[PDB]
């Protein structure tokens, strides 16, 4: 026959249907977890559609990686793309990036300066208005602003503006002077995020003479990644010989670190309602124990060892556990990815687009194995002390 | 007293001590964790509404009025047109600069605030967060400057020190180009949160309008309510009153995201927290089943001696009512303990572990605060007797209806 | 001379099906107020089911348990209660005590339920007290004490309201004959003097020959009823 | 003669000093196997503790139960628990049955528990039935039951798996005489055939005496030692 622990264990859990109440009385446990764990994975969910959100509209118009040479700038003889290869990242393209003031008649601001190759698109080219992506051709000048930027200081098509670097300047009997060109807009990026507040673009080579490189170098190569939430692992990786590395979150890492530190804050402010529910459990077997021992040591003058009996109600403890997990998992996947046609006919309290879903199936495996885990040791205590009693105390 | 004493001797009537204790320990501490927990939230979050009260809208420009097509010729009629308009409590002009500050080899764009003394101490408290320095001698004719705190030491620059500033001046002629560079010296350091002191540099008003070799107008005026929270439409009212070239700008459009969040924290914890304490009632009703399993004949007696049909409802739902009564207490204790020793309490973990909670220019500000509100107490307190009570009910009504003659034959 | 309650050919089966028996058949009682009778049969006979019946505790099968015409069983369980609380008296043979409470309280604890307020509800204990002997140990708790005195504790704690209809399953059965000769004084006063009925079941045939006019309750049938005159 | 049980200096006291009461103090047993020893006494005469200390149950202060040269002392619980399944069987005071458990699988319990197929185990469960005689309630609910027959089906459980000592605490309670006639010829039918031996405990000397081998303690001391041959 099967273990004689699983036969009794799940027989007590069910039955008794002389008043249909005790099996509510017994899933309590069950239902409590439930709850916890739907909780958890439908406000995990909703955080993590926001932070993919977040991360397509901030760090989905940057450089997510950056690979540079150890002094100066970079030779692409020294070091070709497709010599440049390594996991996780799906696309290697060479760029120059800087930090730029800009200078038009009215204001002044700071801007990222973005060098590419005109023949290459990038993520923005598709938001890019009026604007042939051909068009950057070298000596023309010909930049393009973000929205925000040209709304800020207030110029249009046709209007130059003077940028300057002053990390880059020259000592001379006049002091220093900090590098400065005039560049014509040719247009306007409309990204419709914070990117489109200080990133401006130009052509490669005008921006590579810009920062005083000798001529045909460039500043490294841009790598886009698959996952980029994993970019300290990728920095353990080995690198080509004289190479750094750099990475976004040089500028915009302590938002995400926060946002990041947010979540798991969140992660145990609701994670506390399945501890409240493993404490539950305890107590359900402390009903059992009471409203079974009178039965339990006939088990005992059966062949029953200790070691068995355990198991016996450890196996029961687990089985709530198990069940709940899963009907909850259940509940809170089919309550995801559907919110957003539950929500309107209700009171929806954010403006706009209504909500992002994202789910992702590890967040929902890890917290289910926590839920059977902390089940598993609440369920422990009560069972070795039912165990540890002797029949003669329990029957007199 | 009250007929219903029995209950607190159910209470009291504790027997086969040991492993039947531990069971109400267990509920006692589900119950004082979520409503400390609970306490501890609302108290922080009641701490950083004061903060944002406080360090934040008190320095700020509630209202915003810019001309569009030219600095005012009349801004003064403006202005004292709009002082005696209802829900205002003041208004003031300002000139926008923006410029390049340098000193040491570094150089930062910001943008600069001109603005006149003895007016700006009427529309806000700025000056007096400044931590030390001459903030009412502050005046025209001196070539100073004050920067903030993040400004100053990014610029690797001090008190006391010589600036060179740096403005487009924009001409039709040809002076445009080569923007003007002036010479300042910087007087203060201003330390008002983790973003507005980045980008905050303030100038004497006169001086503002000499170092732009304009006339005698202001790029702006900036206004005080009285009451912020509809300070959009009263600020919409106070634009229409004066021409129709101003553009109206309210902080709330920049802001009320703070206020907001604030709230749908405070509603998320006190949903969570109600289903904790939901989870804690379920114990609670697994506990008063084995009372009533275990005090069955006790009951019976009671209802041989011609007790009403309500009268046990009403011993066991005091008893369900006293046994959560004991955890809330319990855990209001430790939830009155904390919030007032919070942020030692938060200081000290954070040395303990080596990770910092909410620095680095990202929350408004630094620490974590707290205020408590009583009223907010005994709503909880509230909440969980009303919770407890709930929980109790059912199993006092499934008691009432057992015939003790039923059960002995 | 019987108004006050009457019992009328009562019936019960108390099984499930197939072993279903029907224990009690035309079982009728004549108790009138002022008389005192008592019920005689052996142990395990078929008379403890009938007596807690007589209790109103269930629902009789068949047969009647009328209040001068009015029945019982039309009007709500509330009116048991207060029948059970001020009119009737019922007592179990096993002691069914409260733990917790001490002897003032165990023996108030119906007057408690009467909703009257503590001075004339305290004093009313206290003179049942004197009349009982057991002031010597007041407040202390009832479980460590003997098994007589808990035995007339209830006796007590049954006759403090002055109920018409007083039904004692063996009050003696665990006490001593220096207590029992006591008792049956005091109830023997209380009797002539405040009138109440006595239902007085017993089984040991010696102290049955006590009582005045003597029923003979056997195997659920009235067979001997036995009379003086 | 005796070979698998024996007895020495049985002494047990589970309470503290001074109130301690030796209620088994230098005990030694004779165990046979194929005769019945019966002991009788009244209630609280150490009759029930005494005969859970031979299961094994519990540690004797002083002295061992030895079963064919294993002391319980070094006897772990394992082997402690194959012997109460394989060789010997107990009934307690009461039916104790399960109530989640209909009666085909509460007798068949043991012998799941001796982890055989269930063909065999089924068949030995339907004969017990036919031994017990209530073919007809085979699978129904033990709580739509009454005592006499789930005491004696609990006692079918204690040999089903055939003990060579059937050891019982008075197992007839609740149960009648014209059962016990029948129940005590199928014990006598096991003795003759399979030669297991019955320690009966009872109240009454008339079943008592018509055991071969009779003990009886009184006031935790075993004064009489009469066997029939």
């Amino acid at each position: 026959y099967q273990p004689v622990a699983l036969f009794i264990g799940l027989r007590y859990m069910r039955g008794r249907a002389a008043d249909r109440f005790g099996r509510f009385v017994s899933w309590l446990s069950t239902i409590g977890i439930t709850l916890g764990v739907m909780a958890l994975v439908t406000v995990l969910s909703v955080m993590n559609g926001f932070e993919r959100e977040l991360q397509n509209n901030i760090l989905g118009l940057m450089p997510q990686a950056i690979l540079s040479s150890e002094h100066g700038s970079l030779n692409p003889q020294q070091l070709p793309e497709t010599a440049v290869k390594l996991d996780g990242v799906n696309r290697v393209a060479p760029i120059t990036t800087g930090d730029v003031v800009l200078q038009s008649a009215r204001s002044v601001a700071v801007g990222v300066m973005l060098g590419i190759d005109p023949a290459q698109k990038d993520p923005l080219t598709p938001y890019l208005v009026n604007v042939k992506q051909t068009d950057l051709e070298p000596g023309k000048y010909n930049v393009i602003l973000g929205e925000q930027l040209a709304s800020q200081l207030g110029v249009n098509r046709g209007d130059q503006i003077r940028v300057m670097v002053p990390s880059a300047s020259q000592f001379t009997p006049m002091g220093r002077i900090p590098s400065q060109r005039l560049f014509n807009v040719i247009g306007t990026f409309a990204a419709n995020s914070e990117v489109d507040g200080y990133e401006m673009l130009v052509n490669i080579e005008d921006a590579s003479r810009l920062m005083r490189y000798p001529a045909g170098n460039i500043t490294g190569w841009r790598l886009w990644l698959d996952e980029p939430l994993k970019v300290d692992s990728l920095s353990q990786q080995k690198l080509p010989e004289g190479s750094k590395w750099q990475d976004w979150r040089d500028r915009k890492g302590e938002l995400f670190q926060a946002v990041r530190m947010e979540k798991n804050m969140m992660g145990l402010l609701l994670s506390l309602i399945v501890a409240v529910a493993a404490f539950n459990i305890i107590t359900s077997l402390g009903l059992m124990v009471m409203e079974k021992q009178g039965e339990v040591a006939i088990l005992q003058t059966q062949g029953l060892t200790p070691r068995q009996i355990m198991m016996v109600f450890m196996v029961q403890g687990a089985s709530a556990g198990i069940i709940g997990a899963i009907l909850g998992a259940a509940l809170g996947a089919l309550l995801a990815s559907q919110l957003n046609n539950l929500m309107p006919i209700i009171g929806v309290l954010l403006d706009g687009a209504a909500l992002p879903v994202a789910i992702e199936p590890l967040q929902v495996i890890v917290i289910a194995l926590v839920a059977m885990a902390i089940a598993l040791l609440s369920t422990l205590y009560p069972s070795w002390r039912a165990a540890a009693t002797q029949p003669a105390e329990a029957l007199r | 007293p009250l007929s219903l004493l029995i209950g607190l001797r159910f209470s009291r009537g504790r027997r086969r001590g040991g492993m039947v204790s531990l069971i109400s320990v267990i509920s006692t501490i589900g119950i004082a964790l979520g409503v400390a927990v609970l306490i501890v939230g609302l108290s922080a979050m009641n701490g950083f509404e004061r903060e944002l009260n406080n360090r934040i809208l008190a320095v700020v420009p509630h209202g915003e009025i810019e001309a569009v097509d030219q600095p005012w010729t009349n801004w003064q009629e403006a202005l004292d047109h709009v002082q005696k308009v209802p829900g205002i409590a003041a208004a003031a002009p300002y000139i926008n600069f923006t410029g390049l500050v340098e000193s040491g080899a570094n150089l930062r764009a910001i943008q600069v605030k001109g603005v006149n003394p003895q007016q700006e101490q009427r529309l806000s408290a700025l000056p007096s967060f400044v931590q030390g320095d001459a903030w009412r001698n502050f005046k025209a004719g001196e070539q100073q400057i004050i920067i903030g705190k993040g400004v100053a030491d990014a610029l690797k620059v001090k008190q006391g020190d010589w600036v060179s500033i740096m403005i487009p001046n924009s001409n039709p002629e040809h002076k445009l180009m080569q923007p003007k560079r002036v010479r300042l010296h910087v007087a203060g350091i201003l330390q008002l949160s983790g973003q507005l002191d980045h980008s905050f540099a303030m100038i004497p008003l006169a001086d503002a309008q000499q170092y732009l070799d304009m006339g005698s107008s202001v790029s702006g005026i900036a206004l005080k309510m009285t009451d912020v929270f509809n300070a959009n439409k009263l600020v919409r009212d106070a634009g229409e009153v004066t021409n129709s070239y101003v553009y109206i700008k309210s902080w709330i459009g920049t802001y009320g995201y703070m206020y907001r969040d604030i709230q749908m924290i405070r509603a998320i914890m006190y949903l969570a927290m109600v289903l904790v304490i939901g989870v804690a009632c379920f114990n609670i009703v697994s506990t008063l089943v084995m009372a009533v399993k275990d005090k069955s004949g006790d009951i019976a007696v009671l209802r041989t001696l011609g007790a009403k049909d309500g009268l046990i409802r009403a011993i066991f739902v005091w008893y369900g009512l006293l046994a959560g009564l004991f955890g809330s207490l319990c855990g209001v204790i430790i939830g009155v303990v904390v919030s007032l020793q919070l942020t030692p309490i938060i200081e000290w973990i954070e040395k303990l572990i080596g990770h910092q909670f909410l620095s680095s220019d990202i929350y408004f500000i630094d620490f974590l605060p707290s205020e408590l509100h009583w009223l907010d107490v005994f709503y909880v307190l509230v909440t969980a007797l009303l919770l407890s009570l709930l929980a109790s009910w059912y199993p006092a009504r499934r008691a009432s209806n057992i015939d003790p003659a039923r059960v002995l034959s | 001379n019987k108004i006050l309650l009457q019992c009328d050919n009562l019936c019960k089966r108390y099984q499930e099906g197939s072993v279903q028996t029907d224990v009690l058949h035309n079982v009728s009682f004549s108790v009138g107020e002022g008389e005192m009778m008592a019920i005689v049969g052996s142990s395990g006979s078929g008379k403890s089911t009938l007596l807690h019946l007589l209790g109103g505790l269930d629902t009789p099968t068949s047969g009647d348990v009328i209040f001068n015409g009015q029945p019982m069983s039309k009007l709500s369980s509330a009116a048991k209660a207060e029948l059970r609380n001020q009119k009737l008296g019922f007592i179990y043979q096993f002691h069914h005590l409260l733990p917790d409470f001490t002897a003032l309280e165990n023996v108030a604890m119906p007057l408690l339920i009467g909703k009257k307020k503590p001075a004339e509800i305290n004093s009313r204990a206290l003179e049942m007290l004197k009349a009982v002997g057991l002031d010597h140990r007041a407040n202390h708790r009832p479980s460590e004490l003997s098994g007589g005195e808990r035995q007339r504790v209830a006796i007590a704690r049954a006759l403090v309201n002055n109920p018409r209809l007083v039904l004692a399953d063996e009050p003696t059965g665990n006490l001593d004959a220096r207590n029992a000769d006591s008792i049956f004084q005091l109830l023997g006063e209380l009797n002539r003097l405040q009138g109440t009925a006595f239902l007085v079941v017993t089984h040991d045939l010696q102290l049955a020959k006590r009582m005045s006019r003597q029923l003979e309750m056997r195997d659920g049938r009235l067979t001997a009823e036995l009379s003086l005159m």
